[PDB]
DNA sequence: TGCACAGGATGTATATATCTGACACGTGCCTGGAGAC
DNA sequence: TCTCCAGGCACGTGTCAGATATATACATCCTGTGCA
């Protein structure tokens, strides 16, 4: 058993371009892109939530992560669509 | 036993390659009727002895 | 209104002579191979014989190895089997079909070697009865 | 009472469950909270879509069908914030951009 | 049990001659079996069991191993044909190393296509062969075939042709074909041309050609009678000839086929 | 001594036939994500 | 922490793109010969 992004970054790639192959190389390389973004960002939100004598990550941790590490264009997108996600998660009423 | 396990391994490669060369150079009605469908329908039967009216 | 069938048969000679003499060859009770050079000519046949419902087989460049095996096989097994639908080169080259006599040349017309191996095809060794070569 | 899962809840096609395993069994905190794994799924849900936005195009302007990393190569290298996140990493087959610098041409 | 065993034999004896042999003479009259004959006599006489190699167009293929595998059972047949990992297996199988006349293994008789001979010319200019036999040899017609250069290169030193008609006459054919039978002697095209232009041409192919014809045997295959049939055009079919030289081949010859088309 | 004309040869031009060739889709399974406390 | 079932893996089978090949006729280019 091994793990792999692969049928996420293949859908991924569907909603916006159906008419297009994917070469192995090009998704090992996605994969190990997701994933170095993956850690830094878990390391930078780890490394935070220690700094404010805090023993749990939440939602505005690796929200401080994100402008942090991000610059600024892609840190609003990544926070607005990470904002609209979350707040369609919460209405779970 | 390490010879016997290479006779083996050497002897079932040798079945399975002669199996595909032979597989490989020796292998490579009436219409049914219209369905019919009454249902919700009334019916007129008329046999050789007796006639019938199903209705609802 | 549709495309009408026979309007499409009778617009066409060629094919119109062929159903002329399909009429007396179905009513002997024969065995007849027709051969074409393109592949939309034997893309429009079937449909022709689909009015007819006649028992037909087709082969080509494209057809798959295997499937000339076993239809060679229900040639020469089966005789209920009516129309075979032959290319040029494919079934012309060292094929048996010894027990079919009327071969129908419709455009078998491209040059002489390729018709002589065409019709060395049908007329082998074998054959019980006269050869007809027909060419429209 | 079957439900289907945290993903299509948000609206995600990344798997929520499988961020909060490596998050919980990853040893970055002792105690995770319920939100957190659902905004990670959404920024790298985000940042995959962007880039393959970007490779699609690079790959429709050499008129082909399947990405090569040359495509990704180059579509890293002309966006400038995908320059400042990737200056430091290196690309498996990637190459290097046509530039010429002003006097080194024949300008006579 | 005819009168090809006569005409192989006079094959075995230009054979022991030293040349390669033609086969000028139609399809009908069982070359086939008259061919495994000469292997099985050939055999029978120096004791080879060996390389053989079959050329042959993929649909009559499955017809030649029938009628190996019918009429003479005793070798062992390989084919060459399919996807990459049976031709990785066949590879293994097929493995010669052992040169000249072997007996337990089963490279006895090698059959396989134009095309895959043609594609793999990087694996066939090994295995040095013995006996190559190319059935319907009218494909190597043309002298700027690519196919007919990697059949040129081969190291089996026997060119046996087997064709229904090599006369297919474009003046250029002839001298490809004898080229390929003595490669040493044919390999300047312009002697050929520069060295009473009927009867001249019948004797050059004399010792080489055997002269045979279907009209020899009792006739009971149909003695085959050309019907031909005339017919005229239709009014659909009349005026697209007028309408394709208004804007101005295969073309017009499809619509004469069917309109549709 | 040059130029023009004619003849021959070569190249082109666009469906076939084959015919591989590397791509995308129809079934098992098992385990780990999801619900409950 | 207990339960339990379907997600996504893993492994099979089919379908439009490239490559040699026939092919005949037409057109263009080059070379040779004859003439002024």
């Amino acid at each position: 058993r091994k793990e792999t992004y692969s049928s996420y970054i293949y859908k991924v790639l569907k909603q916006t371009h159906p008419d297009t192959g994917i070469s192995q190389k090009s998704m090992s390389i996605l994969n190990s892109f997701v994933n170095d973004i993956f850690e830094r960002i878990a390391t930078e939100a780890s490394k935070l939530a220690a700094y404010n004598k805090k023993s749990t990550i939440s939602a505005r941790e690796i929200q401080t992560a994100v402008r942090l590490i991000l610059p600024g264009e892609l840190a609003k997108h990544a926070v607005s669509e990470g904002t609209r996600a979350v707040t369609k998660y919460s209405s779970s009423t | 036993k390490n010879l016997s396990e290479k006779r083996l391994e050497e002897e079932k490669q040798d079945t399975i390659n002669k199996l595909l060369k032979k597989r490989a150079g020796k292998s490579r009605f009436v219409k049914p009727r219209r369905p019919y469908n009454s249902e919700g329908m009334t019916r007129i039967l008329r046999r050789y002895e007796e006639d019938l009216f199903c209705t609802f | 209104s549709m495309p009408s069938m026979d309007r499409f048969i009778t617009e066409s000679a060629k094919l119109r002579k062929l159903d002329e003499l399909l009429v007396k060859l179905k009513s002997e009770g024969h065995r007849v191979l027709i051969y074409f050079q393109m592949t939309k000519m034997m893309d429009l046949m079937e449909e022709y014989l689909t009015y007819r419902q006649y028992n037909h087989i087709r082969l080509d460049g494209s057809s798959k190895l295997e499937d000339r095996r076993d239809l060679v096989h229900d040639w020469q097994t089966n005789p209920e089997i009516f129309v075979f639908l032959l290319s040029t080169r494919a079934g012309g080259l060292g094929i048996n079909l010894t027990a079919a006599d009327t071969v129908i040349f419709y455009d078998s017309d491209w040059n002489p070697t390729i018709d002589s191996q065409a019709m060395d095809r049908a007329h082998r060794l074998g054959q019980t009865r006269q050869v007809t070569v027909y060419r429209l | 009472k079957a439900s289907q899962s945290r993903s299509a809840k948000a609206g995600l096609t990344f798997p929520v469950g499988r961020v909060h395993r490596l998050l919980r069994r990853g040893n970055y905190a002792q105690r995770i909270g319920s939100g957190a794994p659902v905004y990670l799924t959404a920024v790298l849900e985000y940042l995959a879509a962007e880039i393959l936005e970007l490779a699609g195009n690079a790959a429709r302007d050499n008129k082909k069908t399947r990405i090569i990393p040359r495509h990704l190569q180059l579509a890293i290298r002309n966006d400038d914030e995908l320059n400042k996140l990737l200056g430091n990493v290196t690309i498996a087959q990637g190459g290097v951009l046509p530039n010429i610098h002003q006097n080194l041409l024949p300008k006579k | 049990k005819e009168y090809q065993l006569k005409g192989l034999n006079w094959l075995a004896n230009l054979y022991d001659q030293g040349i390669n042999g033609i086969l000028a003479d139609e399809m009908g009259l069982g070359k086939t079996v008259q061919s495994i004959s000469v292997l099985a006599h050939l055999a029978e006489n120096h004791n080879i069991w060996g390389p053989f190699l079959v050329v042959t167009p993929a649909s009559t293929l499955h017809n030649w191993v029938n009628e190996i595998s019918k009429f003479l059972p005793q070798f062992k047949i390989l084919p060459y044909w399919g996807n990459a990992n049976d031709r990785k297996v066949l590879r293994k199988f097929w493995d010669r190393k052992n040169l000249r006349y072997n007996k337990n293994a089963p490279f006895h008789v090698m059959v396989t296509s134009y095309q895959m001979v043609v594609t793999d010319a990087n694996y066939l200019q090994k295995m040095k062969w013995q006996y190559m036999i190319l059935d319907e040899a009218q494909a190597i017609k043309s002298s700027q075939s690519s196919r007919w250069k990697n059949l040129l290169s081969f190291h089996c030193r026997n060119r046996l042709l087997l064709t229904g008609t090599p006369i297919q006459n474009s003046m250029q054919e002839l001298w490809a074909l004898l080229h390929f039978i003595m490669p040493s002697l044919f390999d300047s095209h312009d002697e050929f041309n520069e060295w009473q232009q009927l009867r001249r041409l019948h004797m050059i192919l004399k010792p080489f050609m055997l002269r045979r014809v279907k009209k020899n045997v009792q006739s009971e295959l149909g003695d085959k009678i050309e019907i031909d049939v005339l017919c005229d055009l239709t009014q659909r079919q009349a005026k697209l000839y007028q309408v394709l030289k208004s804007q101005i081949v295969m073309q017009f010859r499809k619509v004469c086929n069917h309109p549709d088309l």
